[PDB]
């Protein structure tokens, strides 16, 4: 055996990336219940004549 | 928990007072403390071994 | 495979890559040419150098639309190519199979 | 490594290898100086700019 | 709990969003900020 | 070996030399042409004379980009070469093996 | 006088060096930074 | 030692008594103890940081 | 007038009694006197530098 | 909430009597009163400026 099993602990380990980013955001939903109306300033004065 | 005692009434080296006799079942296999002295303590079993964990 | 050697899988050819990006198709150009100053143009170019090509692309589109001389020059240059006859030729000293493929 | 040849094949004595390790941190090193922007341009003799 | 009944086929969509600017990426790489020369080796 | 006689080892040809210099690929041009004065230009040239070619190279790139007349002249000059037909010829009074190599 | 007799013949040599990163040059010669903002055009 | 204090000119998140104020310059960067709470402590270095070891 | 103070509530290196510290903001830029010692006192603004002339 | 604060020991031009000297007063980015006097008092900072959420 190894007279220093603590030192060899880092020797006998292994790293596998399976939990890394093993998730995703919820599916996009604002498209169904909203529409994009991009502007070009810090305000939007909507206007219509009824 | 002690995952191995490696004792089996084996003749483990115990260098005390200038003489290395075998006093009791001092077999151990862990990385807790005294690994350098664990070298002297667990160098020569000299007899058949069998580990039985004490769950310490 | 492709010319660059990247593995090619025929499964992904059934649908366009951008189909799963329905957000892109709903965007509108921001028209960064309106109210453009030399400082703004310099910032746009520098930001484009760093990977923000959206503003640069929109500015280029506006520039193409708003300048009649530049638009005429570019259109003439492109129409020069569009009027050239083209052909597909087999490789150097090609064999019968290669000629058939060509 | 392995130790000396002992003197008993009867009741052979087992032994173990010692795992040794050495840890060191590679901290950075740096040194820099400050200079004026105009002075490097306002220097026609080639010094102050071999920096 | 948290309901809402909306039309979808109308010329207007409720709760309309505004993608005024794209998801521009802001970075702090190297000799572009002071966080990395007159500071620790930090990047944001 | 090469033409200069330096020993050639095929081991180092598997990877580019700059592969182990990942720092270079992440750099961005500093654009030294903006806010350029005659004193700054003289300092840039003098420093380049002494082995600091980074600033000179970036200044040259900016100069190429920001001047339409200079860019047109350089592009015309280079396109003149790019349109020339080329061939590989064997050395003076070459032998059959040399002709095959060529 | 802190000498070091060394064999330098085994598989390893004494006081072995560890080259992590080369001498990448770091510069501060553009108004981009706050050194030229807070100070009189101090490049670094 | 304290490899980095992460204190100068910066103020970090400090959740105490149910209200998470920002003061006292308790920044640190090490794996000594309370590593999980290190996220909460460094959850708001809102202001510019300037490290300086205390050689603790 | 004073050419510069470079204080920012931090000196470059104020070394006294055999120990070198960093405080009291004693940064100057002038050759009035002690230029040789001004090299030792100055030449080490570890933290940021803020120049606010006192017009002295 | 008020957006606008200067808490870096920063310098601003505040005029007391016949002169304008370093001091931190209003230090806000929003104004509803004393605009004409605030302009003289709210001269943007000389040194490093960082903002916080007083929420007063």
């Amino acid at each position: 055996a190894i007279i220093t099993p603590a030192l060899i602990s880092a020797l006998k380990t292994s790293f596998q990336k399976h939990f890394q980013d093993a998730l995703a955001t919820a599916p996009s939903t604002y498209l169904q219940v909203a529409t994009v109306i991009p502007s070009t300033t810090a305000s939007n004065t909507y206007g219509w004549l009824g | 928990e002690v995952e191995g005692v490696f004792v089996r009434a084996t003749v483990e080296r115990r260098c005390r007072a200038g003489f290395c006799f075998d006093k009791e079942g001092q077999g151990f296999a862990d990385g807790v403390l005294s690994d350098e002295q664990l070298e002297a303590l667990e160098s020569d079993p000299l007899l058949k071994v069998e580990r039985c964990t004490f769950s310490g | 495979v492709d010319v660059y050697g990247n593995p090619i899988r025929t499964q992904q050819l059934r649908e366009p890559q951008t189909s799963r990006l329905a957000g892109l198709a709903k965007e509108f150009a921001q028209h960064p040419a309106k109210g453009l100053t030399p400082a703004k143009l310099a910032r746009i170019l520098v930001e484009a150098e760093q990977g923000n090509l959206q503003a640069q692309a929109e500015l280029f589109m506006d520039m193409e639309e708003r300048d009649a001389h530049l638009f005429a020059e570019m259109s003439k240059r492109k129409r020069a190519i569009l009027g050239l006859d083209w052909a597909v030729e087999p490789p150097r000293n090609a064999s019968a199979a290669e000629k058939a493929d060509a | 490594q392995f130790p000396k040849l002992r003197e008993w094949i009867g009741q052979r004595v087992i032994k173990d290898m010692a795992a040794q390790g050495y840890q060191i941190t590679n901290k950075l090193f740096e040194s820099t100086v400050g200079v004026k922007r105009t002075d490097i341009e306002d220097d026609n003799l080639g010094v102050y700019g071999p920096l | 709990f948290a309901p809402a009944a909306d039309p979808g086929a109308a010329w207007y969509l409720l709760d309309t969003s505004r993608s005024l600017k794209p998801l521009i990426y802001q970075e702090r790489m190297k000799p572009s900020f002071t966080s990395m020369t007159k500071e620790d080796d930090e990047q944001v």
